[PDB]
């Protein structure tokens, strides 16, 4: 019944900075969300991914890519998710949790 | 090569990796690692590793 | 023992019943049908009696086990109250000709 | 004399008829006339197959036959020829007409140029001889067709990307099909064919209106007959190309109804605000209007009525006209029900019916508003109302009309609507709008959420249309993807058109938050639409959908109606929900929808009847008892309203036909007054409810009739002629027919109400047990009707649950984005298409089969009023009226609410069809039809005569099943199964009486010979179909009884059960024992494969088999594993020539595919004037399929298995459905055996009553300890005449293996371990390999003898277990049953402890040291290292035990081994090693991160190739990792039980393999040609040459699925419990 | 209860006779149901998947 990417949405308009906001489930957000990342890690653009709990297996990947990674300082990649067991333990550990 | 089957034949070691065999150096030596300690393992691969 | 007449005159716990709608229903349409009545021409009318066992009338029917949550029934009289539920001893269910 | 003259008649019709040709725009001569061709062609077929049934057809026989040819030829070539025609027609006119696709399609013209170039010298040919047998004899016309429609096939499925190209250019073209938007481009020029696909892209427009030359669009249609002419007409010649014109229709119509209402709205003013309206005037006005235009109108008229009373009520204490408003619409509504009590014509007594049900909306609002004192129009009360406000002064004429509710303001779509169902305007509907229409203010989606059959659907239906907006319904599941969606959003938002997804929650969640952002963007551009500060004469409002900028109407909105209640639905995201606002739904207002509808309809004692009828339902509902089949919702009150309705109209028409005919005093209001409208009501009622309910609730129904309606009393009409119909239709089907209380009258009365359920409902189901009489039913029904009426019935049966969701309705291709249709698709399209006439047809869609919500939510759309069926790929069929949607079902447990709700109901009961009407049935099929193909129809006769007086009520056989319901049977008991059995043993019988003619031909059996002969048969079958399904107590039990209450004579013996005695032809019952003799068995084949020992069971199972088989009936062996259900099988076939057995093995995860793949293999599919039939490739050779374990693969979550239905659907029906072209195959001589343990075992699941009916079922238990003494004791004997000194002993070593064993499987069960399984196999096994270690010895002591029987204890029972004291045991025991049975022995020489048995030290397999074998081992290790594998062991005890039992498995054909054991142990390398030591290939497979299925295919072949085909010794070696699927396990549990798999060298491969096995068969001295005979010797060679070691982890859940994922792994191979270092 | 032609025309009687119908079917269900859970825990019948 919670959904925080309200938040991040009026947390960009207020900063003036620019986000896209991907939804994860089909494939080609897979691919599209693969690529904002590529390229707002080089910009310091806004990422968001949202229900990233329904794709585990594409998670602990993400968690992976984003380990070896040096983005720009005012790159930002969100999350949202439901609180589900599913969601990946390392992803977990990797970012900073926010309960809504 | 975790389980170091190695055939040695004609003065040559050799290692069947896939479908293809290759001359094992000596020298050889591999690293396995994670950043998950909670991640489970099968049983054989727990066996061939330290 | 007694025929079906017999079925009119006993208790009933409407918890114990698999189905107390369809009880509810069934004293209703037997009121009705006692009257050559409508079943939306009769509304319900409720006694709580301070123990079990009174006078039944023709158009009445026992009911055991409700319990009153959030409330206290003195004289068929309702107050409010600090208890979680309170027993209600017998309730009189009366079928009777609507008066609007 | 009469014959030569039809063949005379036929000839002079083909000596003359001529094909009709056509000029076709000067380009060729097309064909027209296809209907009388067809006819002509099947009339003349009919007459020369009939003629065959003359017996003076010989004489004419060979010119009657060659006609019959003929025909056939013609009714193959120009049932291609249509096809081609038309398909060319089309394609034609797409690459005539188009310069553009030329360039863009430059390979696919010039395809297409060839394909018309030898089209039109196809054409130029029939022109010259335009005489149907010349073109008949046309050199290979008939391929030529074939290739024709290939290559057409091939372009149209080509032109993808210019057909989406163009349904860019006219956005409705987004919501046709392919093939559908092909015939429209290509037929621009003849638009007539245009006319069907109308109704697709529009809402209310079924057809256009077209002047003389067909050049000028006038008006268009709706499907009622409703005409709107257009203002100014759209001329096709000004404006030639297809979009552009219908663009100039589409906005011609909006403008149209634009100045219409503008007319309407000036004339019905006077009609406001006026006191009193004349009828004929309004009437008038009626009529010249059209009813969407009407209603408007009306609606219009009181909101300004309204308005200005509000208006002048501004002072608050001022005077109310209020009550003038409602005043003049109670005059209007007076004048409205003064009209619809008499007889008025259909589309103007629809108009009224709305008119009433508006004005009856508009007269609760005034009296709200009065009763409220409402005096300020501002106020929310009336702000809250939809009010519409005309501006005639308003320049364009599409927006002078306003909606306007609360604050949400609208523009009328002017979409043309048609004549729709309008619904009544109820409290919930208000709160409906005015939520939605806050909604779509905000430019947000509305969600009416609720349980099934409240009206949201409906609710947004009736939103959208009084709106004038096109609103589309989508059935969605889970097939409908994000590039689905956003393809349909696409293309409404171009229409502007409202999306209604139903059933939303059944899409997948992550493509529910996919699609989210579609809506999001979609809602934004809605949005900018609203801003003020953007100016329609400025870009296009453009969103980003499936990366296009794609236009966007503002007109448009996304709907979504789901039920939350349903479990497995799926959740929607918060992202998602967010863009909706949310309704519920959940109370709909039941008596204001009655009492409106009844009043408009005319009934006068609307308010009574409604208040009498929902109480009604409700009491139904809750009185009645609780069925899974039983609806009493909305759904069943509004059916039953309309039926009333239906059913005055017609009591109305009666009475004046009864008047016509009596006087001609017919007066509609006296007929009005004296109506008996409770009648009516009451008829509708029972029409409705009675055939669902069970016997028991409809007395409890009339008393609630009785109750609610006193006085009342339903009577049916007696519908003769169709009851005559019937009758004639039983007698020519051999089924019992009845009226009232006689045999058969229940059945026939469930008969007629399944009748009149087909003429109210288009969607309905036949519930009832498994032998019901439902099939009979609705094809007895559908025959009687086909009869009745002239028009001729067909049925499509289809088991939807036999095959795949993807294969039942369609699949959408990820990647192209193109459509294949389902089996139901296919069909329903092919009708509604109707290139052979279906649409002129009766046709009932039957889906026999279980129900699920999975599949059959698919069609809720269809079901419905929509009666739609929605597809992924945003088409939409609409249902033709002369189609009935059918469900055949025993069962309802899974179905949900809507769909039950959806769906007429007629309820058949087990009593239905009774014991007596089954028996006549069966009789009089034995009286008429000849089993040989008459002496043998006389002897059938004669068997019917006598076996008569038992076939009666309260009769012998019936006493006998009611006595076997009692009893314990294997399975599920149920009578149709002992009833088909008993018919087959007494067919079997009949057989066995004419066989015995044969025998002799000089004196043939008398009458009183056959009469004691049959009655002791007869008392046999039913023995044997009534406990041979049962443990041996149970057939004594059976016995018994009959004993006690038959009369036929029966063996006098004392203590001899009935079942052990067979009857003799000559009538006599003889032993069983008398065919059980003590053989002796040569010593070459002691305990062979092959060898079966006599016993009373095997005789007895033998018989009855060989009578199942030979009658090519389905059958089911089951027993516990080990039991000799196999052996039995195949010893009952080798009674049988001309039977080839082929063995499939069932697993968790068999699918219909493995018998696919076996019947490509095996047999082939063959086109014949009647069909595609499957038949065996071998002639005159019947095939059985042996299905090893059919009670094994999964059951889904509604108790359904797909295999065991498709094998139903094969046995009832008598084939199946080949789903790469949706085409109904047939088998012959095909039969099915399958085998199974009992359902109670672990993994193992109940078979389905509906399967089971059809298959007799043998219990085939372990055979007693006296049979296992004599069979192995027979063996023993045989063993041990290789040493004569040792002959004395043969009593004492099978004496003690039985006891052994016996302990063995009273010690381990399957309780402790899933693999402590026991058997005769044990016992085979041990026979075996004493005798394997026996014949190359000379001589042997006894204690050598007793130390090899030790020995082969220890190999064969202790090897699996798994814990050290079970080892124990059996160790111990081995010693205690030795020395019990084998005194006066030496110990020590017999059971030393460590006893290795090898023929690694000696020629011969003789007993071992330790430590020889020891030194032996490490000198060979040491070989072993530098050839092979370079990896040091650590040699222990343990160890030589284990590479001795690898070696023995390895040694023995089919060697398989099951490795189990802690990962590390090496058990692979030990493996490796004795596969060395044997000379065998060390195979395994390279499994790496991106190894497939394929891989493992690949793998497999090249393993049989080298196993096979090279002669090759393959030690195959896999672990439990290896498997990264369970098709891996599914391959590979057929490759252990029979050394093949059906389907893995296809194509090329089987070619390459062929090649290869003649090579390597010609290398091993044997002349085989044959693809069958050498493939069968690879398969041999395959099951001589590989070894197949698993190898896995101990894990208690993990074994115990492992057995049922691979049951072969549990029973093919030699399972070793290595576990841990000890 | 048993079935009368003046007790079918009685509400009260419909619904206790689908209570009491539908009430001794769960009831021998469950007896059944135990009855074999016992056997069984005392060794006498074999365990069957249900
Ligand atoms: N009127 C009749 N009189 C006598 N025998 C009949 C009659 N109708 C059907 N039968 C016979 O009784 C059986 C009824 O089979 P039918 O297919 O009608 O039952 P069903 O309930 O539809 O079966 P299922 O549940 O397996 O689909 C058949 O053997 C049929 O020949
Ligand atoms: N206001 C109404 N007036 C008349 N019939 C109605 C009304 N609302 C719903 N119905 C009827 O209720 C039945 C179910 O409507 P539907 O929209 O399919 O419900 P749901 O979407 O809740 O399953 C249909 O017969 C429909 O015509
Ligand atoms: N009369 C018999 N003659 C020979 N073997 C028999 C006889 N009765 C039982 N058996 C043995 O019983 C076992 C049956 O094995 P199988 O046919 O695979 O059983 P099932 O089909 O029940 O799984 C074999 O070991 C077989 O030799
Ligand atoms: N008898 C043995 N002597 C020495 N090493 C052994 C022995 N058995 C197992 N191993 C160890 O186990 C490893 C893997 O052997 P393998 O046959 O693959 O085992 P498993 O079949 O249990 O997986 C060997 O390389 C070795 O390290
Ligand atoms: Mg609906
Ligand atoms: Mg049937």
């Amino acid at each position: 019944g919670y959904d925080a990417s309200g938040h991040v949405e009026d947390l960009a308009a207020e900063q003036n900075t620019q986000i896209t906001s991907i939804a994860i489930g089909s494939a080609e957000g897979f691919n599209q969300a693969d690529k904002a990342i590529n390229t707002a890690v080089k910009s310091g653009r806004w990422v968001m991914l949202k229900n990233v709990h329904l794709a585990p297996g594409w998670l602990m990947q993400l968690e992976k890519k984003l380990h070896s990674l040096q983005p720009h300082a005012c790159f930002r990649l969100f999350l949202t998710m439901e609180i589900n067991p599913k969601v990946p333990v390392n992803l977990l550990r990797a970012g900073r949790i926010f309960v809504f | 090569v975790l389980n170091r089957e190695v055939r040695r034949t004609g003065g040559r070691v050799l290692i069947t990796l896939g479908d293809q065999d290759i001359d094992l150096s000596p020298s050889f030596v591999i690293f396995l690692s994670t950043r998950d300690p909670t991640v489970e393992f099968p049983p054989d691969l727990c066996s061939r590793v330290t | 023992s007694g025929g079906a007449k017999e079925l009119k005159n006993i208790h009933v716990c409407l918890g114990g019943l698999f189905v107390p709608e369809a009880y509810i229903t069934a004293t209703r349409q037997y009121v009705a049908q006692a009257n050559s009545w409508s079943l939306e021409e009769l509304c319900l009318e409720v006694n709580v009696t301070t123990s079990q066992g009174a006078t039944l009338d023709a158009c009445s029917f026992g009911v055991t086990g409700l319990k009153l949550q959030g409330a206290t029934c003195n004289n068929n009289k309702l107050s409010l109250s600090n208890a979680i539920s309170t027993a209600l001893p017998l309730t009189q269910l009366r079928w009777v000709k609507q008066t609007n | 004399m009469a014959l030569e003259e039809f063949l005379k008649q036929i000839r002079e019709v083909w000596n003359t008829y001529e094909l009709d040709l056509v000029n076709y725009q000067n380009k060729c001569r097309l064909i027209r006339g296809w209907d009388d061709l067809f006819n002509k062609v099947k009339e003349h077929i009919n007459s020369v197959s009939a003629m065959k049934l003359s017996p003076y057809y010989k004489v004419f026989e060979e010119d009657a036959l060659s006609w019959e040819d003929k025909l056939n030829r013609i009714m193959a070539l120009f049932d291609v020829w249509i096809d081609v025609q038309r398909r060319w027609v089309y394609l034609e006119g797409i690459f005539t007409g188009s310069a553009d696709i030329k360039h863009l399609l430059p390979v696919e013209t010039q395809r297409f140029q060839s394909i018309s170039t030898e089209f039109l010298a196809l054409m130029k040919k029939v022109s010259k001889s335009p005489l149907v047998m010349d073109v008949l004899n046309i050199q290979g016309v008939q391929r030529s067709l074939e290739r024709l429609a290939d290559l057409l096939g091939k372009i149209q499925k080509a032109l993808g990307e210019y057909l989406e190209r163009e349904r860019s250019s006219f956005p409705r073209f987004y919501f046709v099909g392919d093939e559908d938007l092909l015939e429209i481009i290509g037929n621009s020029k003849n638009v007539a064919k245009l006319q069907k696909h109308f109704k697709k892209m529009f809402a209310g427009v079924s057809s256009i209106i077209l002047n003389e030359d067909n050049s000028v669009v006038l008006g268009i249609s709706s499907r009622e007959g409703e005409e709107v002419m257009f203002k100014t007409p759209v001329s096709i010649t000004e404006h030639p190309k297809i979009n552009e014109w219908l663009t100039l229709v589409e906005k011609e119509m909006r403008v149209t109804l634009a100045k219409l209402l503008a007319e309407s709205v000036t004339e019905v003013e006077i009609f406001g605000k006026a006191t009193s309206i004349d009828p004929n005037t309004y009437i008038t006005w009626i009529d010249k209007y059209q009813a969407q235009l009407v209603v408007l109108s009306a609606q219009i008229a009181w909101s300004e009525n309204v308005e200005t009373a509000l208006s002048s009520m501004g002072g608050g204490g001022d005077a109310a006209p209020l009550h003038s408003v409602l005043s003049n619409v109670e005059v209007t509504l007076n004048v409205l029900a003064d009209s619809v009590l008499m007889e008025q014509p259909p589309l103007r007594r629809r108009k009224l019916e709305h008119l009433i049900t508006e004005l009856v909306h508009q007269r609760d609002v005034t009296r709200s508003l009065i009763k409220s004192k409402i005096d300020n129009a501002k106020s929310f009360e009336w702000l809250s109302q939809m009010r519409f406000y005309f501006d005639p002064k308003q320049t364009d004429v599409l927006q002078q009309l306003s909606i306007q509710m609360a604050n949400a303001k609208f523009n009328y779509g002017f979409e043309y609507l048609g004549v729709q169902d309008k619904l009544v305007q109820t409290p919930l509907t208000d709160r409906c709008y005015l939520t939605m229409t806050q909604a779509l203010e905000a430019r947000l989606g509305g969600s009416p959420f609720g349980p099934a059959g409240t009206g949201k659907t409906e609710s947004v239906k009736a939103l959208g249309h009084q709106l004038g907006r096109f609103v589309l319904v989508f059935n969605c599941d889970e097939t409908f993807d994000f590039q689905a969606m956003g393809r349909i959003f696409v293309g409404l938002c171009q229409v502007g058109a409202w999306g209604c997804f139903d059933e939303f929650n059944r899409l997948e969640e992550r493509m529910l938050s996919a699609v989210s952002q579609q809506v999001q963007c979609i809602q934004e551009a809605l949005r900018e639409h609203s801003n003020p500060n953007y100016d329609k004469t400025s870009a296009p409002i453009t969103c980003e959908l499936l990366n296009k900028q794609v236009k966007v109407s503002p007109d448009m909105a996304i709907f979504i109606t789901m039920n939350p209640g349903y479990a497995g639905r799926s959740n929607l995201p918060d992202n998602l929900k967010k863009l909706f606002r949310s309704l519920a739904m959940t109370k709909p207002d039941r008596q204001l929808i009655a009492q409106v509808m009844l009043y408009s309809q005319g009934f006068r004692t609307a308010e009574v009847l409604a208040n009498k009828i929902v109480p009604f339902f409700k009491l139904c509902d809750e009185q009645l008892s609780s069925q899974s089949h039983y609806d009493f919702g909305l759904r069943a009150l509004k059916s039953v309203l309309v039926s009333a309705g239906n059913v005055k109209r017609e009591r109305i028409q009666k009475i004046k036909r009864e008047k016509e005919e009596r006087g001609e005093a017919v007066d509609e209001g006296e007929i009005a007054e004296n109506l008996p409208e409770q009648e009516i009501l009451i008829q509708s009622v029972c029409e409705t409810m009675v055939p669902k309910l069970v016997a028991e609730d409809i007395p409890l129904l009339f008393s609630l009739l009785s109750d609610v309606f006193p006085g009342v009393q339903y009577h049916r009409g007696e519908m003769t002629a169709l009851r005559e119909e019937l009758k004639k239709v039983c007698q020519e089907m051999y089924l019992t027919y009845g009226d009232g209380e006689e045999v058969g009258g229940m059945w026939v009365e469930k008969v007629l109400q399944l009748y009149q359920i087909t003429q109210i409902n288009h969607g309905l189901m036949m519930v009832g047990p498994s032998g019901s009489g439902k099939s009979m039913a609705w094809r007895v029904l559908l025959k009687a009707l086909e009869r009745l009426e002239g028009v001729e019935g067909v049925a499509h049966i289809i088991d939807p649950k036999a095959i795949s969701k993807d294969h039942l309705y369609g699949t959408l291709d990820p990647n192209t984005r193109e459509w294949t249709d389902g089996l139901f698709t296919h069909v329903l399209r092919k009708i509604i298409d109707s290139v052979r006439g279906e649409l002129q047809k009766r046709q009932w869609i039957v889906f026999d089969g279980d129900v699920d919500p999975e599949w059959v939510e698919n069609l809720n759309s269809v079901l419905d009023d929509n009666k739609l069926l929605t597809l992924p790929n945003g088409e939409r069929l609409s249902l033709p009226p002369n189609v009935r949607i059918m469900f055949e079902v025993q069962d309802l447990k899974y179905a949900t609410l809507a769909t039950v709700s959806r769906c007429g109901m007629v309820w058949f009961s087990e009593d239905v069809l009774s014991t007596d009407m089954i028996f006549n049935n069966f009789l009089a099929r034995l009286r008429s039809i000849p089993l040989d193909e008459s002496p043998m129809l006389q002897i059938q006769r004669d068997a019917a005569t006598i076996m008569q007086p038992y076939f009666t009520s309260n009769g012998l056989v019936t006493k006998a099943l009611e006595h076997a319901f009692q009893l314990e049977h294997i399975m599920d008991l149920t009578r149709l199964r002992c009833l088909g059995s008993l018919f087959s043993m007494l067919h079997q019988a009949c057989r066995n009486v004419a066989q015995y003619n044969a025998n002799h031909p000089d004196f043939p059996m008398q009458i009183e010979q056959l009469e004691r002969y049959i009655q002791r048969y007869l008392v046999y079958a039913i023995l044997w179909s009534l406990s041979g399904d049962s443990r041996l107590k149970m057939r004594a039990e059976l016995g018994e009884y009959i004993r006690r209450i038959t009369t036929v004579p029966l063996p006098t013996a004392p203590n001899i059960p009935i079942i052990d005695y067979e009857v003799s032809i000559s009538g006599e019952w003889s032993p069983w024992q008398a065919k059980v003799p003590q053989i002796e068995v040569e010593t070459h084949k002691v305990a062979a494969p092959d060898v079966v020992v006599p016993t009373l069971d095997t005789v007895r199972h033998e018989a009855l088999l060989y009578t199942w088989l030979a009658e090519h009936k389905p059958l089911v062996l089951c027993g516990p594993p080990g039991s000799g259900k196999t052996m039995t099988l195949f010893s009952a076939l080798r009674a049988l020539p001309d039977m080839e057995v082929v063995g499939l093995n069932f697993s968790s995860a068999t699918t219909p595919e493995l018998l696919l793949k076996t019947f490509d293999h095996y047999c082939e599919y063959r086109r014949t004037p009647n069909g595609v039939v499957l038949a065996p490739v071998q002639l005159g050779k019947w095939l059985v399929l042996f299905c090893d374990e059919i009670n094994l693969p999964d059951m889904d979550k509604y108790g359904t298995q797909r295999v065991i239905s498709f094998i139903r659907q094969m046995v009832e029906h008598g084939g199946f459905y080949r789903t790469s072209d949706q085409t109904w195959v047939k088998l012959e001589r095909i039969q099915f055996v399958g085998a199974c343990n009992p359902p109670t075992d672990p993994g193992r699941k109940p078979l389905s009553h509906r399967f089971l009916r059809h298959v007799p079922v043998v219990y085939v238990d372990y055979p007693g300890p006296a049979s296992l003494t004599q069979i192995y004791g027979t063996f023993n004997r045989a063993m041990l005449r290789l040493i004569p000194s040792l002959r004395t002993y043969a009593e004492p070593l099978t004496a003690a293996m039985v006891e052994f064993y016996t302990m063995s499987q009273e010690r381990f069960t399957q309780d402790t371990q899933p693999h402590y399984i026991y058997s005769p196999r044990e016992m085979t096994r041990w026979v075996r390999g004493i005798f394997e270690a026996l014949r190359p010895l000379e001589t042997l002591p006894v204690e050598g003898l007793i130390r090899i029987w030790a020995h082969e204890a220890l190999r064969l029972f202790q090897d699996r277990l798994v814990e050290d004291e079970e080892r124990r045991w059996t160790d111990e025991n081995i010693d205690t049953v030795a020395l019990k049975h084998f005194p006066n022995i030496d110990r020590e020489k017999a059971m030393s402890r460590p006893i290795l048995y090898s023929n690694w030290l000696s020629k011969d397999y003789i007993p071992v040291d330790q430590e020889e074998l020891r030194d032996y081992v490490k000198a060979r290790l040491k070989v072993f290292y530098e050839e092979e594998l370079d990896v040091p062991l650590v040699l222990f005890n343990e160890v030589l035990d284990h590479v001795l039992r690898i070696d023995r498995i390895f040694r023995q054909p089919q060697g398989h081994l099951l490795l189990i054991g802690v990962s590390g142990a090496g058990k692979t390398t030990l493996s490796r090693f004795v596969a060395w030591m044997n000379g065998l290939s060390v195979y395994q497979i390279k499994v790496h991160r991106k190894y497939t299925g394929e891989d493992f295919d690949e793998d497999l072949r090249t393993v049989l190739r080298r196993s096979g085909c090279k002669n090759e010794k393959i030690a195959f070696i896999m672990d439990e990792s290896n498997v990264l699927d369970s098709g891996f396990l599914e391959r590979m549990n057929t490759l252990l039980a029979n050394g093949e798999v059906p389907g893995l060298f296809e194509g090329d491969e089987y070619a390459t393999l062929m090649t290869q096995c003649k090579e390597g068969a010609q290398k091993e001295g044997l002349m085989l040609d044959s693809h069958e005979e050498l493939y069968k010797w690879f398969t041999s060679q395959v099951i001589r040459n590989l070894h197949v070691v698993f190898t896995m982890n101990p894990s208690s859940e993990g074994l115990k699925d492992r057995a049922a994922t691979s049951p072969a792994l549990f029973n093919r191979c030699v399972l070793n419990w290595f576990g841990d270092w000890s | 209860l048993k079935r009368t032609v003046e007790n079918i025309k009685d509400p009260l009687f419909r619904f206790f006779e689908r209570e009491v119908k539908m009430g001794a079917k769960l009831l021998q269900d469950v007896r059944q149901d135990l009855a074999d859970v016992v056997q069984v825990c005392e060794g006498k019948k074999k365990q069957t998947n249900y």
